[PDB]
RNA sequence: AAACUUUCAACAACGGAUCUCUUGGUUCUCGCAUCGAUGAAGAACGCAGCGAAAUGCGAUACGUAAUGUGAAUUGCAGAAUUCCGUGAAUCAUCGAAUCUUUGAACGCACAUUGCGCCCCUUGGUAUUCCAGGGGGCAUGCCUGUUUGAGCGUCAUUU
RNA sequence: UAUCUAGCGAAACCACAGCCAAGGGAACGGGCUUGGCAGAAUCAGCGGGGAAAGAAGACCCUGUUGAGCUUGACUCUAGUU
RNA sequence: UGGAGGUCAGUGACGAAGCCUAGACCGUAAGGUCGGGUCGAACGGCCUCUAGUGCAGAUCUUGGUGGUAGUAGCAAAUAUUCAAAUGAGAACUUUGAAGACUGAAGUGGGGAAAGGUUCCACGUCAACAGCAGUUGGACGUGGGUUAGUCGAUCCUAAGAG
RNA sequence: CGAAUUUGGGUAUAGGGGCGAAAGACUAAUCGAACCAUCUAGUAGCUGGUUCCUGCCGAAGUUUCCCUCAGGAUAGCAGAA
RNA sequence: AUUGGCGAGAGACCGAUAGCGAACAAGUACAGUGAUGGAAAGAUGAAAAGAACUUUGAAAAGAGAGUGAAAAAGUACGUG
RNA sequence: UUGACCUCAAAUCAGGUAGGAGUACCCGCUGAACUUAAGCAUAUCAAUAAGCGGAGGAAAAGAAACCAACCGGGAUUGCCU
C-alpha cells in the first residue's frame, strides 16, 4: 500500500520467505512423502488476505 | 398408526433418549474393579473383617414384616446392654445406629446376644506392643449370619 | 448493476488483523474481532460452533507450557536434581 | 461415531438448480464445495442406520439350557465315533474316554507333560496341531487374529498342581477344570465330540 | 450472594441474611470468609472453606439460599429434587441396558 | 501367550513402536547374534551392534561374505559393513544395507562400557 | 570440540564472563566468514558454547540468590518452586492434618482399634 | 471394393476399479487427575551449513543445563582418539534455566512495533535535557502498616 | 464476421437413434401394422420437425404445507390507564 | 459377499488373490468349476454363526470418459509492414526503418485505497500468457525500499470508549 | 449538468431489525424478512428410488366410520401356520 | 457419572469413495468482508541397485546398452 | 492544645488473592422451537438443545424438621425391582 503498518510488513516478510520452492535435497531424504511445496502461494493465483 | 389386536404399548421414547442411554458393557469390568477394591481395602485394614457388624432387625410394612434383615446399626440401648460405650463400639467394628429405637424385646434380645457373641468371637490388639498374628476374615455378616426366628 | 460493476467498489477493509487470534477478522469500525471476541476477556466460542471450537481449542498449536505439565506431574512435580555422575 | 457424516453443514439447494435434492456442502472453492452429503448415498455422508453400541451383544441362555448342553457335549466325548468325525486322530486310541493317572496333575515342566501326552496316545493329535498353523483368510488377519490352528485334546483336571502351566504353552491342547468344564471347548464350532483326556481324579469327581 | 461473590472474587460466600427491606430494594449482609488468610487457613474448624471444591459456592448454589432454591430437602415433597433435579431427571430418563438384556 | 496385561499383542501398536522408535530404542533393536566361538568364550547369545566389529554375512545374496562394520545406519534399521558393496553401473560403490540379525559378530570392539555390558549379561570376558 | 559445562562451573564469575565476550567475538568473526565460505558449520559449535557459558552464569547467580534467601521467608516468585496453580492454592500437609482440639481429643481417646475374628 | 459405422479378440493407451497390505480411525474397557497473574490456551515473528512445510524451540531459539544409555547423525557437505570416555545422538530422560512480540495481559494505547512516568546506573559539561542498560508503574478484593479526612464523637487543655 | 486454412479449442443436449402417409394406440409415431420406398461419406445454408433445450409449471386444483399483510376471526401480549 | 467357531494334519512364490478370455464344462437360474494370458502373497471347500451382504435407474454421490467436435468460438478498442541480430525454430523477441494511434477530462508523469515483491538483474521455457514464443507481471536464483524537515506519531470532528 | 448535485475517507443505524423523496426497495450477486452454525437426519396423508435366482399359492379398487374424498381404521378378497 | 486430557489394553468393527473432516506438511490447501465453510492426496523395488555409457534429436525424449527376480515394477512407478 | 475511638479514604505501602483455558461428565440459572396431537391453542418435544455463570477428579447429595402405619425401618449415592 506504499504506507503500511509494521505488523503488516512482517506479514510481508514471511510471505516472501515461504514463497520459494521446496529444497531439492529433501527428495534424497529417506522415506520422504513430501513431493512439492503444497503451501506455495503466488500473487498471480490467490490473494493472501494479509 | 394403530391396527389389529395388539396391546397398547406405552413406550416412553418421544424424548431424545439416545444421548441418555447407558449400556453397561463395564459390568464385567466393574465387577473386577470392585473385587480389587475389596482386595485392597482388606489388605489395607487387615486383619479387621472388611465390614461392620449389622444388627438383625424386622423389616417394615405389612408385606415384609415376616422377614428379618441386617439393619444399619445397634441402638445405643443395645450397646450399653452389651456393656460397652458407643464410641468404643465404633472403633472395634460394631455398626451403631443412634436414631433407631428398641421397642421389641425379641429383637432387642437377639441384638444384645448378637453383640455378646460378637465380643467373645473377636480379639482386639493392644495399642502398645507386639500384636498377635491374626488371620483376616473378610465377612463379619457371614460369620454371624442373619437368622430367621 | 448489483454485480460485477459493484464488485469494483470493493477496495476498503471491513476487517483487519486481530492481535489475539491472528485472523483477519478484527472489525475496525466495531473495534472488535469477529472470531476470538477481542478485546473481551472471554475468547468468543459457542457450543453451536462445534467445528470452530475444534479449530481453536487446546492442542491446536504449540503448547508452550501445558505440553510439559503431563510429564511433570507424572514424575510428581518433584524438584531438586539427580545425583549419579555418569557411567 | 455418533457424529460421523454430520461434521458438515450441508443443506439442499432444492429444485431449479438442475441437481438432485440431496443436501449439499455450501461454501466455495474447495472441490468439496457443492457436493452431496448427509445421505447414505453420498461420498463422505453418513451410513444408513449407523451401527449403535446398544445392539444386543451378549445373549441370555437358560442355566438349565447351558448345563443341558454341557452334559450332551461331555457325553459326546465318550462316543468314539463322534470324536473321529469331529476331526481328532483317535483311530489308534485303544480306549475312549482316554483316562490317565492323576499324577499328570502334578507335572510341572512342559517337557514331561508333552512326553506324557505322546505316550498316552494323544501324539497324533498334537502333531495335527502345530502343523496346521495356517494364516487366516481375509481382513481378519490384521485385526490381531493372524493365525488359525486346530484344537488338540482337552486335558481335564481336578486340581491345578502345575498341569495348567505345563500345557499352557503347548499348541492345541488346552486345560479345563472338571468343576468348570466350559462348553466353548467341549463343542468347538458347535461340533460335538472334542477329544478329551481325563485324569483319574477328574473322572471320579465327574459323578 | 452472587453479586457480592463476583465483586470480591477472593472470598467465599459463607452465608447471607436479610437485614432490611423497602419498596424497591432488599438489603442483605453477606458473610464472607477469606480463604487465603493464614488465620482462617489455620483453625481447621474453618479450613474446609479454603478447599478448592468450595470456591464460588454461591454461583453453584451451595449456600443456605442455594439449597432452598434447588429444593434440596428430605421428604416426599421433594421427590423430584433430592440430589439435584437434573441428576434425578437424568437418572430416571436413562435407558439402562445391560449385557444380558432384561 | 501374553499374561501380563501391560504388554500389547497388537500388530498395529507393535509395528508403530518399531517404525517410530527413537535412536536409543533402535540400538537394542539392532542386536547381532554372536558366533559359535564368540558365544563359547563369552556366554552371550546376541549383542547389540557396534561401529567397529568384524561381522560375517550368513543370509541373503551376500552369504558367507565377511567384513567389518563401517556405519550402523540406525535410521533404516540397517548396517553398512566395509568391503561389501554393490558397484553401480557407473562404477560408483554404494554400500549394502544389512539387517544385524542376519549378521554374525566375529569379533568385538571391547570398550570399557562394553566390558561392563558383557559382565551385566553374564560374560566371562575371555 | 566446544566448551563443556562441568569445567565451566569451576570457573569464577569474572573470567567466565570474560570468555563469554571472547566467544561472542569469535561468533561474530564466523558470522561474517559464513557469508563468504559456501559451508561453515563451525558456527554451530560456538553458538552451542555460548549457550553453555551464559547458562552457567545465570545458574551461578541463581545459586547465590538462593544463598541470599536461605531459610528466610518470602522467596522471590521465580525462586520458589513452581508446582501448579492449584497446588500452590492448596492446603499444606501440616495444615490439612490440622484438627480442632475437640476432634484431636476424640482421636486419642477412641482411635481406630485393630482387631480380628478367630472364626 | 476401399473408406466409414458397428461387434469381438490381442497389444497399446486413458483411469484408478478390484485384490493384497496399513505408523490411521472407531467402539469398549482399565487407570490417573495434571492448565493459568511464578503468566495459561492461542497467535504473530523468528531460529538449522545447505528447509518451504511438518516437528522442536525462542536472540541460550530444530535448542542450553542436569541424568541414563553408550559412539553416532545421515540427503549431501563438514566434523568425527571427542571413542578404555564426565562422553557422539534430530537419543531417551528431564528435576535447572532461557522463554522474542503478544495473548486473562497487567503503565496508557494499539488499524501505531505509538506515547509515557518512577528508581538505580553509564555517557554526552548535566537533580532538570537527550540517550544506553537494568528494575518497576493494571483492576477488584482481603489482612496489616503509614499518612490521613469527618463539630460522627469522647476525654483533655486555656 | 460467417466461408477456407494454420494454431488453440469448449458447452448445452444426449434411453437408442434419426424418411414418410394411413391405421390403431394414453385419442398428433422415428420405432408398432399396412404400403411408399431405400445406395457409402458428406460441405454451406436453413429454421418444418425431433410435442428440441433452458425451470420437479410461475397460471389452476389439492395439501388438514407455510409465509407476507389485514381485520368488529379466536386466544393472548409489551405498553399505557 | 465382508467377517467368526470347527474341519479338510486343504491350496499357495514350481505362483494365492485379482483381472481379461465370441475357450470348455456343470446347474432351469442365482452362480460354480476348469483351461490360456498378466500377476505377485495370501486364499478356499464343507457344518454352523454374524452382518454396514447382492443395484440399472433415485434430475442418485464421487471419480473418470464420451458423441456433439477438431465443431462453436479465439471478429469492440482504425494497423501494421520490411530488414538485421539472437535463436534449432521468428506474424509475435530485440534493434533499426517506415507507417500509424492515444491527441495534455491521454494508451503520459505521479499518487490515495488495494495488492505484496509484480520492481531489477542473471539462467531458463516443464506448466501459464486464449495462437506462438527465443519474450513475460510465468519458473529458478539473488539484489532492491536509507528521512531531525516527506508523512504516521501529536490535536480534535462526527462519533467510539 | 451549480445544486433536494456527485463522490472519497471517517462515522452511526443489524434482522422482525436497520434504512427507505416509499419500489416492499436496499441491507456484500441472497430480501414480502439477510447470512452463518446448532436444535436437525425438523415434518410430510406427497414425488422419485428401493440391489439375487427358482418353486408354490395369489388378489384389490367394495361395505361402514373419520375436517373423510391423493389417506387411514374396519369388513371383504390372499398367503402362511 | 465421564464422546475432554494423559497412559494402557483389546475388538466376530472400517480398511483409503470405508473409518475421525483429517492413514499423507488436516482443520492443511482453498472460498468468503466475516461469522464460518473446508477438500483432494497411501503403496516403485529386498535394496535406488533411480537407467553409467553409445547413437538420432536443439532439447525433451526415443532407440540401444544396463541395474533389477521382474522396467508386463522407471519416481506419470503394487495389480491395473 | 493534645490524645483517642467510630466510620470513610489514599499509598508503585508489606504480604496475598480473582480473572482466562478446557468443558466428556457435574452444580445452578435462562430457555426455545422443529416435532407429536394425523388440524391447532392446553399438552408434547422439555423442566431438553442453544446462551450464561461455577468447580473437581469426580461433582452434587449427605447424616432426617425422613419413610412409614409396620413385630416398624434409619445419612446420602448407584443398580435390579
Amino acid at each position: 500500500a506504499a504506507q503500511k503498518s509494521f505488523r503488516i510488513k512482517q506479514k510481508m516478510a514471511k510471505a516472501k520467505k515461504q514463497n520459494r520452492p521446496l529444497p531439492q535435497w529433501i527428495r534424497l531424504r529417506t522415506n520422504n512423502t513430501i513431493r512439492y511445496n503444497a503451501k506455495r502461494r503466488n500473487w498471480r493465483r490467490t490473494k493472501m488476505n494479509i | 398408526a394403530i391396527s389389529k389386536n395388539l396391546p397398547i404399548l406405552k413406550n416412553h421414547f418421544r424424548k431424545h433418549w439416545q444421548e441418555r442411554v447407558k449400556v453397561h458393557f463395564d459390568q464385567a469390568g466393574k465387577k473386577v474393579s470392585r473385587r480389587n477394591a475389596r482386595a485392597t481395602r482388606a489388605a489395607k485394614i487387615a486383619p479387621r473383617p472388611l465390614d461392620l457388624l449389622r444388627p438383625v432387625v424386622r423389616a417394615p410394612t405389612v408385606k415384609y414384616n415376616r422377614k428379618v434383615r441386617a439393619g444399619r446399626g445397634f441402638t445405643l440401648a443395645e450397646v450399653k446392654a452389651a456393656g460397652l460405650t458407643a464410641a468404643y463400639a465404633r472403633t472395634i467394628g460394631i455398626a451403631v445406629d443412634h436414631r433407631r429405637q428398641n421397642r421389641n424385646q425379641e429383637i432387642f434380645d437377639a441384638n444384645v446376644q448378637r453383640l455378646k457373641e460378637y465380643q467373645s468371637k473377636i480379639i482386639v490388639f493392644p495399642r502398645n506392643g507386639k500384636a498377635p498374628e491374626a488371620e483376616q476374615v473378610l465377612s463379619a455378616a457371614a460369620t454371624f449370619p442373619i437368622a430367621q426366628p | 448493476g448489483k454485480g460485477t460493476p459493484s464488485f469494483g467498489k470493493r477496495h476498503n477493509k471491513s476487517h483487519t488483523l486481530c492481535n489475539r487470534c491472528g485472523r483477519r477478522s478484527f472489525h475496525v469500525q466495531k473495534k472488535t474481532c469477529s472470531s476470538c471476541g477481542y478485546p473481551a476477556a472471554k475468547t468468543r466460542s459457542y457450543n453451536w460452533g462445534a467445528k470452530a471450537k475444534r479449530r481453536h481449542t487446546t492442542g491446536t498449536g504449540r503448547m508452550r507450557y501445558l505440553k510439559h505439565v503431563s510429564r511433570r506431574f507424572k514424575n510428581g512435580f518433584q524438584t531438586g536434581s539427580a545425583s549419579k555422575a555418569s557411567a | 461415531s455418533e457424529k460421523a457424516g454430520h461434521q458438515t453443514s450441508a443443506e439442499s439447494w432444492g429444485t431449479g438448480r438442475a441437481v438432485a435434492r440431496i443436501p449439499r456442502v455450501g461454501g466455495g472453492g474447495t472441490g468439496r464445495s457443492g457436493q452431496g452429503a448427509f445421505g447414505n448415498m453420498c461420498r463422505g455422508g453418513r451410513m444408513f442406520a449407523p451401527t449403535k453400541t446398544w445392539r444386543k451383544w451378549n445373549v441370555k441362555v437358560n442355566h438349565n439350557e447351558k448345563r443341558y448342553a454341557t452334559a450332551s457335549a461331555i457325553a459326546a466325548t465318550a462316543v468314539a465315533s463322534l470324536v473321529l468325525a469331529r476331526g481328532h486322530r483317535v483311530e489308534k486310541i485303544p480306549e475312549i474316554p482316554l483316562v490317565v493317572s492323576t499324577d499328570l496333575e502334578s507335572i510341572q515342566k512342559t517337557k514331561e507333560a508333552v512326553a506324557a501326552l505322546k505316550a498316552v496316545g494323544a501324539h497324533s493329535d498334537l502333531l495335527k496341531v502345530l502343523k496346521s498353523k495356517k494364516l487366516r483368510a481375509g481382513k481378519g488377519k490384521y485385526r490381531n487374529r493372524r493365525w488359525t490352528q486346530r484344537r488338540g485334546p482337552l486335558v481335564v483336571y481336578a486340581e491345578d498342581n502345575g498341569i495348567v502351566k505345563a500345557l499352557r504353552n503347548v499348541p492345541g491342547v488346552e486345560t479345563a477344570n472338571v468343576a468348570s468344564l466350559n462348553l466353548l471347548q467341549l463343542a468347538p464350532g458347535a461340533h460335538l465330540g472334542r477329544f478329551v483326556i481325563w485324569t483319574e481324579a477328574a473322572f471320579t469327581k465327574l459323578d | 450472594e452472587e453479586r457480592v461473590g463476583r465483586r470480591a472474587a477472593n472470598l467465599r460466600v459463607l452465608n447471607s441474611y436479610w437485614v432490611n427491606q423497602d419498596s424497591t430494594y432488599k438489603y442483605f449482609e453477606v458473610i464472607l470468609v477469606d480463604p487465603q488468610h493464614k488465620a482462617i487457613r489455620r483453625d481447621a474448624r474453618y479450613n474446609w472453606i479454603c478447599d478448592p471444591v468450595h470456591k464460588h459456592r454461591e454461583a453453584r448454589g451451595l449456600t443456605a439460599t442455594g439449597k432452598k432454591s434447588r429444593g434440596i430437602n428430605k421428604g416426599h415433597k421433594f421427590n423430584n429434587t433430592k440430589a439435584g433435579r437434573r441428576k434425578t431427571w437424568k437418572r430416571q430418563n436413562t435407558l439402562s441396558l445391560w449385557r444380558y438384556r432384561k | 501367550a501374553k499374561q501380563s496385561l501391560d504388554v500389547s499383542s497388537d500388530r498395529r501398536k507393535a509395528r508403530k513402536a518399531y517404525f517410530t522408535a527413537p535412536s536409543s530404542q533402535r540400538r537394542v533393536l539392532l542386536s547381532a547374534p554372536l558366533s559359535k566361538e564368540l558365544r563359547a568364550q563369552y556366554g552371550i547369545k546376541a549383542l547389540p551392534i557396534r561401529r567397529d566389529d568384524e561381522v560375517l554375512v550368513v543370509r541373503g545374496s551376500k552369504k558367507g561374505q565377511e567384513g567389518k562394520i563401517s556405519s550402523v545406519y540406525r535410521l533404516k534399521f540397517a548396517v553398512q559393513v566395509d568391503k561389501v558393496t554393490k558397484e553401480k553401473v557407473n562404477g560408483a560403490s554404494v554400500p549394502i544395507n544389512l539387517h544385524p540379525s542376519k549378521l554374525v559378530i566375529t569379533k568385538l570392539h571391547l570398550d570399557k562400557d562394553r566390558k561392563a555390558l558383557i559382565q551385566r549379561k553374564g560374560g566371562k570376558l575371555e | 570440540a566446544g566448551v563443556k559445562a562441568y569445567e565451566l562451573r569451576t570457573k569464577s564469575k569474572e573470567q567466565l564472563a570474560s570468555q563469554l565476550v571472547d566467544l561472542k567475538k569469535e561468533l561474530a568473526e564466523l558470522k561474517v566468514q559464513k557469508l563468504s565460505r559456501p559451508s561453515l558449520p563451525k558456527i554451530k559449535t560456538v553458538r552451542k558454547s555460548i549457550a553453555c557459558v551464559l547458562t552457567v552464569i545465570n545458574e551461578q547467580q541463581r545459586e547465590a540468590v538462593r544463598q541470599l534467601y536461605k531459610g528466610k521467608k518470602y522467596q522471590p516468585k521465580d525462586l520458589r518452586a513452581k508446582k501448579t496453580r492449584a497446588l500452590r492454592r492448596a492446603l499444606t500437609k501440616f495444615e490439612a492434618s490440622q484438627v480442632t482440639e475437640k476432634q484431636r481429643k476424640k482421636q486419642i481417646a477412641f482411635p481406630q482399634r485393630k482387631y480380628a475374628i478367630k472364626a
